[PDB]
RNA sequence: GACGGGGAAUCAGGGUUCGAUUCCGGAGAGGGAGCCUGAGAAACGGCUACCACAUCCAAGGAAGGCAGCAGGCGCGCAAAUUACCCACUCCCGACCCGGGGAGGUAGUGACGAAAAAUAACAAUACAGGACUCUUUCGAGGCCCUGUAAUUGGAAUGAGUCCACUUUAAAUCCUUUAACGAGGAUCCAUUGGAGGGCAAGUCUGGUGCCAGCAGCCGCGGUAAUUCCAGCUCCAAUAGCGUAUA
């Protein structure tokens, strides 16, 4: 520290508060902007309705297409873009089918070579995608 | 071909073979007993770098 | 408002490094040597010895000729002598820090049955403890994690209701005798 | 071949009863019923086996020990006065009304429904 | 996105975050307002005025407030039986004697915490290991150490099933009859095998396609990273993912 007086606690406190406000994580966690602009709104999982299935491309050093869906939310109705994880699971998703989206790994940040997608799907038609992969459960009919 | 970016293409075209029928593996305490056995008390003093259990070169 | 307890705590601690060679080999060696089930038991014994060592260091931090230091040091020393992992010659507080985890694993009931001579192997000792064949002072024990005392080591013996210690024969022996009497008459 | 020992035996002149913690030894056998326990407590106390009340027998692990409580009275009516009614029903000397709480509460609300001598009439 | 506090998590020492939540105190019964009785209420399982909402109706009127116990709708990632009893603990009344969704009991219950089965013994199978030796060949292998769908005997547990015990009556635990296991089919899963970070340059298929990958990166017609089998590594009735 710099201020080393015996009767100095206030300058230390106010300077520590100001330099704590001059941060990124403490600025993010204590303002209403970073939660008001958050699509999940401080929630881990969310439900939604798929409207379109759009394949977005990869980044520079690798070449692929990435299978994604356009999901509108139920609680606030905004439009996000999810990402179906596994191989060949887009055939289980039909128009206007309810899904369960979740986080993608880096706390509201784009992960890997997929540009601009921060969410991924876990369950579709109120059954898990893993059980549809492993041949354990069947979609209701 | 059909098309380029088909979903489930490789796994759909992958040859389908099943499991091989085998006995059950020892689970619980005897799994650790066999692990300690094979790892420690059935060794010989070799030289050089040790070989991994999955070395099949 | 309901009348319950709501008091509980963990007895084991997970180490910070999940995958490195030496501590994994040391724990696996201890599991194989004393015939335990999993790593949670040796982690539990390490947790108990860590709490005892922390209490001993807290007592050794406080200066000599104090009432609470002498009281808690004599209480912990008497308990640690009576549990069987210390000696009356080593009746000092600064020797608590020199203990190792194998000394705490010595007074387990499974290895005590194995070292007394009531079972062939230590795994045979564990499947003898889990089987309810022995007793400690006219009362059977089923749990292999039964820590014993210095005055309780001599009194361990087979139970009354056991074919090994004299009693009713078991199910398979009675089934074979019934098969023999059926084949004979 | 079962034996009974006594522990914490004390008398109450102000409750006209004797209280003790009994110890039951039944090795190689299941838990003995309360009637034989009552008859043995009647034997060693020189008492008729009607004022003998035992309760709460918990069995230890391993077999051989069971800790219970015993209650010793002097006469029948003095036993009948200061007794819980469920032990009298277990002995067979008391009978409680057999109806459930829901229809009692609904019938109480039906007495609340009207006023007068017909309050007894509406509850049948 | 504040009920406060006693507290909780994490913790060398200093600290950071949470505290709706059973104990204490405060506030309210849709929201403001007014009042009777009573010692003590601005009481709402008391009354009265408003609006929002809402039940029945011969259309004149009448009757309400589950943020109590169960339960329903809505909401959302998210949360249980329209069960039994005052026997245990207390409270109230004229009162030993009546009442108590306060409470206790059971069911649902992988929030979480503690304990703990899924094997062991004996001999043959076939390789080594310590002792004078046979330079190295057989051997005591009596003293071991191990695993290969080799065999045979000792054992009890889940579950079925009398009784007893417990309890207001049960149920659960324990005691306990008669039953109840050789591949003991009574069959242990979850995430991985390039580095971080324990563990294949094994085999077959696609060929910057499918896809994997928290990061670096991997796929271009020989993939140590994809899709499948075998082997194995980590925790173990538990493991993985997303969030503060």
């Amino acid at each position: 520290g710099k201020c080393r007086g015996l009767r100095t606690a206030r300058k230390l406190r106010s300077h520590r508060r100001d330099q704590k406000w001059h941060d990124k994580q403490y600025k993010k966690a204590h303002l209403g902007t970073a939660l008001k602009a958050n699509p999940f709104g401080g929630a881990s999982h969310a439900k939604g309705i798929v409207l379109e299935k759009v394949g977005v491309e990869a980044k520079q050093p690798n070449s692929a297409i990435r299978k994604c869906v356009r999901v509108q939310l139920i609680k606030n109705g905004k439009k996000i873009t999810a990402f179906v994880p596994n191989d060949g699971c887009l055939n289980f998703i039909e128009e206007n089918d309810e899904v369960l989206v979740a986080g993608f790994g880096r706390k509201g940040h784009a992960v890997g070579d997929i540009p601009g997608v921060r969410f991924k799907v876990v369950k579709v038609a109120n059954v898990s995608l893993l059980a549809l992969y492993k041949g354990k459960k069947e979609r209701p009919r | 071909h059909g098309s380029l970016a088909r979903v489930g293409k490789v796994r759909g075209q992958t040859l389908k073979v099943a499991k091989q029928e085998k006995k059950k593996k020892r689970t619980g305490r005897a799994k650790r007993r066999m692990q300690y056995n094979r790892r420690f008390v059935n060794v010989v003093p070799t030289f050089g770098k040790k070989k991994g259990p999955n070395a099949n070169s | 408002p309901v009348a319950r307890s709501w008091v509980c705590r963990k007895t084991y601690v997970t180490p910070r490094r999940p995958f490195e060679k030496s501590r994994l080999d040391q724990e696996l060696k201890l599991i194989g040597e004393y015939g335990l089930r999993n790593k949670r038991e040796v982690w539990r014994v390490k947790f108990t010895l860590a709490k005892i060592r922390k209490a001993a260091r807290e007592l050794l931090t406080l200066d000599e000729k104090d009432p609470r230091r002498l009281f808690e040091g004599n209480a912990l020393l008497r308990r640690l002598v009576r549990i069987g992992v210390l000696d009356e010659g080593k009746m000092k507080l600064d020797y608590i820090l020199g203990l190792k985890i194998e000394d705490f694993l010595e007074r387990r009931l499974q290895t005590q049955v194995f070292k007394l001579g009531l079972a062939k192997s230590i795994h045979h000792a564990r499947v003898l403890i889990r089987q309810r064949h022995i007793r400690v002072r006219k009362q059977v024990v089923n749990i292999p994690s039964f820590i014993v005392r210095l005055d309780s080591q001599k009194h361990i013996d087979f139970s009354l209701r056991s074919p090994y210690g004299g009693g009713r024969p078991g199910r398979v022996k009675r089934k074979n005798a019934k098969k023999g009497q059926g084949g004979a008459g | 071949t079962v034996t009974i020992r006594t522990r914490k035996f004390m008398t109450n002149r102000l409750l006209q009863r004797k209280q003790m913690v009994i110890d039951v030894l039944h090795p190689g056998k299941a838990t003995v019923p309360k009637t034989e326990i009552r008859e043995k407590l009647a034997k060693m106390y020189k008492t008729t086996p009607d004022v003998i009340f035992v309760f709460g027998f918990r069995t230890h692990f391993g077999g051989g020990k069971t800790t219970g409580f015993g209650m010793i009275y002097d006469s029948l009516d003095y036993a009948k006065k200061n007794e819980p009614k469920h032990r009298l029903a277990r002995h067979g000397l008391y009978e409680k009304k057999k109806t459930s709480r829901k229809q009692r509460k609904e019938r109480k609300n039906r007495m609340k429904k009207v006023r007068g001598t017909a309050k007894a009439n509406v509850g049948a």
